[PDB]
């Protein structure tokens, strides 16, 4: 009778970052980089914690990883690179009749729109996280089958139309909505200031030498693939309530607040999944919702 | 009390293996029992909910018990008797679940297999404690079912402190050549 | 007469690290046989041996503990859950540069061969790893054990791995024969009774556990003979050297 | 009923130092700066402990780090830069209500007055620590925008009313009020004789053959930016029976002698944070102080 979902069902993800590596420069001699390495200090500091003023005349010393500018560069430069693949609908572990009628059901996705909100959170420079707070000016290079673009300063949290977006977002939805792929080369210029901190990835280690560790590539700052990812795929503004785009989850998870925008209100991945294999109607946005899902990769399980 | 033990164990959920996918995920409780296995000094991993169980005189529950001085082995053989080998031998049940775990293609003579790749509870047990007995320390510890071990397995429940991995990191060509 | 392929500078990001439960690191031979086999089936060339060396490695994390990776919310009947911090099982993952050499049968021209082995590779991974940037690959080939040399010093600079065997096991042979494990293959011990949740309808499955040897690590040049150092498929689904175990 | 905190309720840091360097100069002759560099000297000493004098014939060896001035220059020249950031209402972490209440709640605070006193550290020389000992004078200079300010003779330890303290501030204010930044670029210039001994951060390792080890970079002496930080933030003269300014911590914490003087009367960030949210009423100075711990940065929350 009803279409059921297989007990697991995965697909692969089909944007692909690379690490982040990060270089100094000065704005105006960008051809002379250098690395920046991640270093240790000491770090006294107070019991400033909302439970228990009985010990705030006692201190903690601790240790950290930091990463700053060199005292004569002032520009900070991050570079990666970003594959997107196409067949955005063979399912690797999934089934076969309840994937090929979904994909029946999704071919006529906006790919367009979603191709544009990847290449413009690139573009200007959502990937760079922390690193833009305080910027002077940010200048994303972006470097596609022998074309070379430039954006300046740009507005992340509105999709605002630019040409030149739209001019990469033409192959990229061109290789999403069929087969083979596009690798964009990026690189971010921020003018921060001689000697201002930088953002590295943070590390999730158990490690009792440290109290924050970076991440490091033989000893130079770096961003892990996946918090790239995150920042790209940050598209949703299609959920109930809708103020700024959030990362495509399932269940509208944003766990940094402790909130999730698609929980228990019929407009998660899966209730929404369900309608459009089960013969339903889709909107275009809840088309590029559950298209965008697809895109992310995922092994999503439970049913039979 | 080891009659005790036994049955106490038998009330629960009580599995004993040899290997299984809970290593990989705590929410797998796919286990394996493999008879050609179990040797003189085979080390086995147990599964009952909440790592639920009597205690003896000297505080120890079944899983520390038959993992000391062969005694899991002397039962298993019917050094014991055939009561005590009937109600240890009835708990290696297997357990198939496939879920979560990984799915491997493998050359068998011009073919292919599908593997679905189980951790072994010997060379985690029995291992750590000898990497740690001669002092080996090229090793990443990984503690195994987090902040809630119990309820994973009477090994994870009873190691807290982790399993000992080896460092497996190749030598690195030097950046001057 | 006997080609190969090399492709220097693997660099590869977000590498799945563990080879087994007790085993965290560089990535074992089964995988980039797996790799090859790979490539042999969706390009067609038939691929002999593998042959692959560590240039760069590093497992995320600190000294003794590996980096943990956030889980995100992926399964059905959580949304009174996923506003808080998933549930999480371990997975460390690395980062590297590696120089891979694959034995080929190869009768047509070198560009040809190149260009479809680049194409593949634009569209894989390496143990789960993205694969950000490989040099362009170049063939080359041996008649006798001279030209052989030559092969293998192309690979230059980078450290093969050699197989050494198992003596006693393989804790014993790491603590006493200063050696590393390796996952060398898999031990089966269950058939899987139905395929409703397999890759394949139709593929044979088993329940298995992982069979280790041990290996060393040598710059490809101090290896004498590289066969000793070529990896490949083969008897009681293990793999092995074309070379056997090392000792010259 | 009661608002409650979100559990992870934080704000990033809007006073930006960077880490300072210590180069060695002619009072005369600025343009040729020389770096200092940490050194490494053994240390013997006599053991003067206040409790054990059957010790007191027993000495003890150490390795510790040094930094001098050389004997050819005669000033300490001390370099960062600060970046002030606002939006410091615009939690990092934090939900929306709590969040929002409490910048409603404080739109009303002082800020020519906080930004006052910030840029008036950075003048005055407080960063500069145990480096102001012992100068025949000290001379800071600060650019921003295009201008440059100096300063010499201004006490510390009082908020003196000065002008181009005030014409700096003012854009300070205008970032802290409003949006955007501002980098403040910093030089100090301190005359303390030929082969002075300087202050840089010092480090803690748990065993090492060094018993003190001072910050260095690339093996330059150097101060740790939240060092500066600290002192650029001891704007807090508000707590009860204050004598002199402590630096802006939740329970004003001065770890250095063992006392909070914040802790344990209703005059801590989270009682008065919670006041403001829950319809209490705020001082103009307590709405200062709340300010001031939303721009120092950190975790609010169970």
């Amino acid at each position: 009778t009803k279409l059921k979902a297989p007990a697991v069902l995965a697909y692969s993800r089909k944007i692909n970052p690379t690490n982040a590596l990060m270089f100094a420069v000065n704005w105006s001699d960008r051809d002379n980089t250098t690395a920046v390495m991640v270093g240790t200090k000491t770090v006294a500091g107070t019991q400033s914690v909302r439970g228990n003023p009985n010990d705030a005349d006692k201190g903690n010393i601790q240790t950290v990883n930091f990463a700053n500018l060199p005292h004569n560069k002032n520009t900070l430069l991050v570079k990666y690179n970003v594959k997107f693949v196409g067949d955005v609908f063979k399912a690797e572990l999934g089934g076969g009749e309840y994937s090929n009628t979904l994909q029946t059901a999704l071919e006529n996705t906006d790919f367009g729109t979603l191709a544009y909100r990847y290449v413009y959170n690139i573009a200007a420079g959502r990937t760079l996280w922390r690193n833009r707070v305080g910027a002077e000016s940010i200048e994303t290079v972006i470097t596609v089958n022998d074309q070379t673009f430039t954006f300046s300063d740009l507005l992340v949290n509105e999709f605002d139309e630019d040409v030149d977006v739209a001019e990469i977002a033409d192959m990229v939805a061109g290789v999403l909505s069929g087969e083979g792929f596009v690798t964009l080369k990026v690189e971010h210029y921020m003018l921060l200031g001689e000697g201002s901190e930088v953002f590295p990835s943070q590390e999730f280690v158990e490690n009792s030498k440290l109290s924050k560790q970076l991440f490091d590539l033989n000893g130079q700052a770096a961003m892990h693939d996946q918090k790239i990812g995150n920042a790209i795929r940050t598209i949703d503004t299609w959920y109930e309530d809708a103020t700024t785009p959030i990362a495509v989850e399932p269940y509208g998870s944003v766990v940094r607040n402790g909130v999730a925008y698609r929980a228990g209100n019929k407009t998660d991945l899966f209730t929404l999944m369900d309608g459009a294999v089960n013969g339903k109607s889709l909107t275009e946005e809840d088309q590029m919702f559950v298209t965008a899902n697809l895109i992310r990769g995922g092994v999503f399980g439970g049913g039979k | 009390m080891i009659k005790e033990m036994i049955e106490d164990f038998i009330s629960k959920g009580g599995l004993i293996f040899t290997h299984s996918g809970r290593y990989t995920n705590t929410n797998n409780s796919c286990f394996i029992f493999n008879k050609n296995d179990i040797g003189v000094d085979t080390k086995v991993d147990m599964y009952t909910p909440k790592s639920a169980g009597i205690k003896n005189e000297e505080g120890e529950n079944l899983w520390q018990v038959l993992n000391k001085a062969n005694m899991f082995y002397r039962i298993y053989s019917g050094e014991l008797g055939e009561e005590l080998q009937y109600l240890l031998k009835s708990c290696c049940t297997a357990k198939e679940d496939v879920t979560t775990l990984p799915q491997i293609y493998f050359k068998n003579g011009e073919g292919y297999d599908i593997l679905v790749p189980i951790g072994n509870a010997h060379n985690l047990i029995s291992g750590t404690e000898y990497l740690w007995e001669h002092k080996y320390y090229n090793t990443f510890t990984q503690k195994l079912g987090g902040s809630n071990p119990q309820n994973c397995t009477h090994a994870c429940n009873k190691m807290r402190g982790g399993f000992k991995q080896f460092n497996c990191t190749p030598p690195q060509v030097e950046d001057n050549y | 007469m006997r080609k190969f392929i090399i492709v220097k500078n693997v660099k590869v990001d977000g590498i799945n690290a563990k080879s087994s439960d007790i085993t965290v690191g560089m990535p074992p031979a089964t995988t980039f046989c797996g790799l090859g086999e790979t490539m042999s089936i969706k390009t067609g060339i038939v691929v002999k041996a593998v042959s692959y060396g560590s240039v760069k490695f590093e497992v995320r994390g600190s000294r003794f503990n590996t980096s943990v990776t956030k889980f995100a919310w992926q399964d059905r009947g959580n949304g009174g859950k996923a506003n808080n911090n998933s549930p999480i099982q371990p997975k460390p993952l690395a980062d590297g540069v590696f120089t891979l050499c694959f034995e080929v049968e190869w009768e047509d021209c070198a560009e040809v061969l190149v260009d479809k082995v680049t194409n593949f590779i634009n569209t894989a991974r390496i143990a789960g790893g993205t694969i950000a940037s490989f040099n362009k690959p170049f063939v080359k080939v041996a008649k006798d054990a001279e030209e052989l040399a030559s092969v293998k010093n192309a690979m230059m600079p980078c450290y093969v791995v050699v197989d050494c065997g198992v003596e006693v096991n393989i804790f014993e042979d790491a603590v006493n024969r200063k050696l590393q494990p390796m996952v060398n293959g898999y031990k089966k011990l269950e058939k899987i009774v139905d395929n409703k949740h397999m890759r394949d309808k139709f593929t044979p499955a088993y329940l298995a556990t992982p069979t280790y040897t041990m290996i060393g690590y040598k710059m490809v040049s101090n290896v004498d003979n590289f066969d000793q150092a070529l990896w490949q498929y083969g008897e009681n689904t293990k793999v092995k050297t074309i070379g056997g175990i090392y000792n010259d």
